[PDB]
RNA sequence: GGCAAAAAAAAA
RNA sequence: GGGUUUUUCCUUCGAAACACGAAGGUUUUUAUCCCUGCC
């Protein structure tokens, strides 16, 4: 007789201003044991609902919980930058106690153009031998974007590896990393290495580079 | 004024055993249910266990008892989480979680600490080695221009790095670590500074892997002119 | 009408 | 039906999910207890 917990929806986006309601079934009778934890990525779960509708002390009023029977919901009424983050459904009605599976929610906001940067690699890394290009895309909206290397003009494939920050706290943007692993006979082999990214911040792609020496 | 810390995670091998510690201070264990709730990586939150006060009575999740045991030392305001029989499935982020008062707050959990990881794995420890990525003058670079550390081939997780020694936070961005076809992660940190500002002062990060124990702190600089 | 007696154990 | 004597159950409270404690509740199982004398 485990209490199964089954948050609706996973992933959802919505603008600021906007209202948004996350829902709960019980997969038994949890009574009004039920409360709503707000995560943001890196630091750990707050308390927004206990009682299933009460607002714990502190929380905004735009926070709020209720319940029909099994049907557990929490509505945010005016969505905020601040209010990206995974929020989790727990009823403590029973013992084991158990979480929802979560939902993430992240924010809708008006497209941003990535500011693009290349850095070459230094060498105190080819100083023990290999390379470490590197491209960045700092502060941009929407996420899907997608960055090329080529290396004297050759699309390069399965040498690459990205990784996206999560959503800002305040301003909503992202930015994003693409490293290229190669050799150093790779290295001084060819001579110039492009990035360029498609995104729907660009007319079309913009681009950037260097030489290997000209700084 | 309540705070809960958590420590003694880390790496430990398949089969090990590891003791967590949770140290409450502003308020007196003896009085609440405490809590340990777990977080895999990236997945979602995992009751583990609790003591109820008074009786002391313990309870357990399904995947974990036989092998977890739940304690607390009242003089010591110090809740505790014995693991043997460690497996794969273990590695997650553990917290201890206060459960707030009857009338203040129902049965939810108005506390929490920050979590201790724990790595279940095979693998030996290794440090990284953080590498400088420079700059882009062309003179001087008009505006604003980008800089920073690339931090490669560690394990486990994770790595702590800080510009400046933590005077530096505005346009700072350090990237989730990424693992290698390797089995070791890599990540970057950048941040983003007034060109006009590049050359009068130095721009340092103080990356740190307590796992390893290394702490290493680079500078950056930007090339010949 | 008015006093007095009596008397073991389970469950929601 | 009305009771006695025992348990459970439920609700609010005690820093309080169980255990312990305080104050409460209106129900019904017993060929497994009593419903008798006196002006």
């Amino acid at each position: 007789s485990d209490i199964q917990m089954t948050q609706s929806p996973s992933s959802l986006s919505a603008s600021v201003g906007d209202r948004v309601t996350i829902t709960c079934r019980a997969s038994q009778s949890v009574s009004s044991a039920v409360a709503w934890y707000q995560q943001k990525p890196g630091k750990a779960p707050k308390l927004l609902i206990y009682s299933a509708s009460s607002l714990y002390s502190g929380v905004p009023s735009r926070f709020s919980g209720s319940r029909s029977g099994t049907d557990f919901t929490l509505t945010i009424s005016s969505l905020q930058p601040e209010d990206f983050a995974t929020y989790y459904c727990q009823q403590s009605y029973s013992f084991p106690s158990t979480f929802g599976q979560g939902t993430k929610v992240e924010i809708k906001r008006t497209v941003a153009a990535p500011s693009v940067f290349i850095f070459p690699p230094s060498d105190e890394q080819l100083k023990s031998g290999t390379a470490s290009v590197v491209c960045l895309l700092n502060n941009f909206y929407p996420r899907e974007a997608k960055v090329q290397w080529k290396v004297d003009n050759a699309l390069q494939s399965g040498n690459s590896q990205e990784s996206v920050t999560e959503q800002d706290s305040k301003d909503s943007t992202y930015s994003l990393s693409s490293t290229l692993t190669l050799s150093k006979a790779d290295y001084e082999k060819h001579k110039v290495y492009a990035c360029e990214v498609t995104h729907q911040g660009l007319s079309s792609p913009v681009t950037k580079s260097f030489n290997r020496g000209e700084c | 004024e309540v705070q809960l810390v958590e420590s003694g995670g880390g790496l430990v091998q398949p089969g090990g055993s590891l003791r967590l510690s949770c140290a409450a201070s502003g308020f007196y264990i003896s009085y609440s249910s405490i809590h340990w709730v777990r977080q895999a990586p990236g997945k979602g939150l995992e009751w583990v266990a609790s003591i109820s006060p008074y009786s002391g009575s313990t309870y357990y999740a399904d995947s974990v008892k036989g092998r977890f045991t739940i304690s607390a030392d009242t003089s010591k305001n110090t809740a505790y989480l014995q693991m043997n029989s460690l497996r794969a499935e273990d590695t997650a982020v553990y917290y201890c979680a206060r459960q707030g008062y009857r009338r203040r707050s129902g049965r939810g959990f108005d506390y929490w600490g920050q979590g201790t990881l724990v790595t279940v794995s095979s693998a030996s420890t290794k440090g990284p080695s953080v590498f400088p990525l420079a700059p882009s003058s062309k003179s001087t670079s008009g505006g604003t221009a980008a800089l920073g550390c690339l931090v490669k081939d560690y394990f486990p997780e994770p790595v702590t790095v800080s510009w400046n020694s933590g005077a530096l936070t505005s346009g700072v961005h350090t990237f989730p670590a990424v693992l290698q076809s390797s089995g070791l992660y890599s990540l970057s940190s950048v941040v983003t500074v007034p060109s006009s500002s590049l050359g009068t002062q130095t721009y340092i990060c103080n990356v740190n892997h307590k796992p390893s124990n290394t702490k290493v702190d680079k500078k950056v600089e930007p090339k010949s002119c």
